[PDB]
């Protein structure tokens, strides 16, 4: 198979520099050209760099030349993309790709990594459960959710039931609260019987604050 | 299907100013006119701009010695014939003139072959043992007539008398690697998928 | 300078409708052009490598075409999982240029939105604020209208509506608003509700709860 994993990317102040790495698990990494393509939050894709198998050919884009220094290590199977003097227009998600033996241009891509050039500061996400109906009916009518309040840079991951719960899960990027605060809510609808049968918990990983919170959602259960 | 009304003028008709709502050209009957005058040239008119670049807006032939086709790598500036509304055939530029960003030569009044045959040679495809063998594919190479073993790059001690330290690079769209690839902008031979 | 135009940009059609997307080129770009499909949150995927060539594993309904300055992608039969944003990228005369992007939704029969109301958590109440969430799930179209009649007083605005994308599995939407208030605001009113005015609902079905939340 082919799988590319990208690491790095976060909240960088205007100017400065940042490091980005691409790990290529399975393919003859020394027999394929590599490349980077990025997309802004609300724009289209845009190519950045194109790298030969053993160096000797390193191209960039006219909008990044003098700011991006790219490198690779075929022995370590890694693809570094160092970027310098970041401007506000560099806030985007950067995608690792493989520009094949110049054929079937980019046969595979990675999931990317968001880069935020905001001058703000990272804030820890508070987690609050959205409880289901304690006066439960039957036949499958129920719903539960988690609220990630005041989380910032952007990126957050939500895995209900540690990846077991996938069908019926819904999540969509949040909007700034008054004082520059993202607040995302994830919601899943489950059978009314399972509401009283299984235990349902949301696993949220806030990579930038490096805070991982596992909050279970249970009915109101008043009069304890 | 040679439909009258299309912006291009086909056989049978002589002018295609278009439908009435856009037929700004007064020299031509509208496409939505009676079939007797179906996209026909108006009476008492000499030409129409749709016929070619050698016509005036007042439906009169552009005079002779008036430019109609620009100068090209292998073509000289075309002058209007003064007798027809189309630009006549341009006189070709002289043989073996540097063409296609100096990668080719002006043969048959067009741009084909390569600079190799300018120097009395013929074009060939080089090959390297190890390393950046791709770059050599987008580098112009030349050979003696019917002597493939003489193949060597333009920018070498061989062919130095001809090219003088000029590693001529193929233009994008030119085939390479014995037609297996086509040279790209980044000077990397590419093609023949899979 | 090569200019890449993509028409249409927005496109809504039902299942099985034949779909054509045209990538317009300023000059004679080469045939080394590939079409890619992207879904939100995920990454783009190869659809059609060079002019009229199907990539292995891609559904076989797609069919490319085109030469010179005009290239064409043809979806023979549109399907629920074909919702997404499509791009055209050329080659060999191309600093890896990407087309503007053809967005493509799907059309389906109107479905009943499942409406659920979520009272805030107790831990947030001690912090100083409170957030009540109204939820609409698995509906079509995007048409929505949410009202927060706290103590029957139709105050509005602290709600911020979040609209998901179309689930390819069933071609439905989802939505959610978030009413935010303070502690004194929480005890300011008695009974809370959220009103829904989807066109597929013959009546404005409203889910409500008392402040006791139990
Ligand atoms: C001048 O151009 C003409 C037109 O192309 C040349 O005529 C042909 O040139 C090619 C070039 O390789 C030859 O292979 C053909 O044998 C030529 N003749 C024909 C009938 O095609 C001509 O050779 C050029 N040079 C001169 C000195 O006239």
């Amino acid at each position: 198979q082919v799988q590319l994993v990208e690491s790095g990317g976060g909240l960088v102040k205007p100017g400065g520099s940042l490091r980005l790495s691409c790990a290529a698990s399975g393919f003859t990494f020394s027999d394929y050209y590599m490349s980077w393509i990025r997309q802004a939050p609300g724009k289209g894709l845009e190519w950045v760099s194109y790298i030969s198998s053993s160096g000797s050919t390193i191209y960039y884009a006219d909008s990044v030349k003098g700011r991006f220094t790219i490198s690779r290590d075929n022995a370590k199977n890694s693809l570094y993309l160092q970027m310098n003097s970041l401007r506000a227009e560099d806030t985007a998600v950067y995608y690792c790709a493989r520009d094949f033996y110049d054929s079937k241009i980019f046969d595979y891509w990675g999931q990317g990594t968001l880069v935020t050039v905001s001058s703000a500061s990272t804030k820890g996400p508070s987690v609050f459960p959205l409880a289901p109906s304690s006066k439960s009916t039957s036949g499958g009518t129920a719903a539960l959710g988690c609220l990630v309040k005041d989380y910032f840079p952007e990126p957050v991951t939500v895995s209900w039931n540690s990846g077991a719960l996938t069908s019926g899960v819904h999540t969509f990027p949040a909007v700034l609260q008054s004082s520059g605060l993202y607040s995302l809510s994830s919601v899943v609808t489950v059978p009314s019987s399972s509401l009283g049968t299984q235990t349902y918990i949301c696993n949220v990983n806030h990579k930038p604050s490096n805070t991982k919170v596992d909050k279970k959602v249970e009915p109101k259960s008043c009069d304890k | 299907q040679p439909i009258c009304g299309n912006g291009m003028v086909e056989q049978g008709e002589e002018c295609d100013c278009g439908y009435s709502d856009q037929c700004k050209d007064e020299c031509c009957y509208d496409a939505n006119q009676p079939e007797g005058k179906k996209c026909k040239l108006k009476p008492g008119k000499q030409c129409s701009p749709s016929q070619g670049p050698c016509c005036t807006a007042h439906c009169a032939f552009k005079s002779k010695t008036e430019k109609c086709r620009d100068d090209s790598d292998c073509a000289k500036e075309g002058i209007c014939n003064g007798i027809t509304a189309l630009c006549p055939a341009s006189d070709p530029k002289p043989n073996f003139t540097d063409c296609n960003r100096h990668t080719q030569v002006c043969i048959n009044g067009q741009c084909a072959g390569s600079i190799c045959e300018k120097h009395g040679l013929e074009e060939c495809t080089c090959a390297s043992s190890d390393g950046k063998d791709d770059k050599e594919l987008c580098h112009v190479c030349c050979m003696k007539k019917m002597e493939p073993s003489t193949c060597a790059s333009t920018g070498s001690v061989q062919w130095n008398k001809y090219f003088l330290g000029r590693t001529i690079t193929l233009q994008p769209g030119s085939p390479c690697n014995d037609f297996r690839g086509y040279c790209d902008v980044f000077m990397r031979c590419r093609a023949s998928g899979s | 300078d090569i200019q890449m135009t993509q028409s249409p940009s927005s496109l809504s059609a039902s299942v099985g409708d034949r779909v054509t997307i045209t990538c317009r080129a300023s000059q004679s770009i080469s045939s080394y052009l590939n079409w890619y499909q992207q879904k939100p949150g995920k990454a783009p995927k190869l659809l059609i490598y060079a002019a009229s060539s199907l990539q292995s594993g891609v559904p076989s309904r797609f069919s490319g075409s085109g030469s010179g300055t005009d290239f064409t992608l043809t979806i023979s039969s549109l399907q629920p999982e074909d919702v997404g944003v499509y791009y055209c990228m050329e080659g060999l005369k191309t600093p890896f240029t990407f087309g503007p992007g053809t967005k493509l939704e799907i059309k389906r029969t109107v479905a009943a939105p499942s409406v659920f109301i979520f009272p805030p958590s107790d831990e947030q109440l001690k912090s100083g604020t409170a957030s009540v969430v109204c939820l609409l799930n698995n509906f079509y179209p995007r048409e929505a209208k949410v009202q927060w009649k706290v103590d029957n007083a139709l105050q509005s605005g602290n709600s911020q509506e979040s609209v998901t994308e179309q689930d390819s599995k069933d071609s439905t939407y989802s939505l959610s608003s978030t009413l935010t208030l303070s502690k004194a605001d929480y005890e300011k009113h008695k009974v809370y509700a959220c009103e829904v005015t989807h066109q597929g609902l013959s009546s404005p079905v409203t889910k409500s709860f008392n402040r006791g939340e139990c």
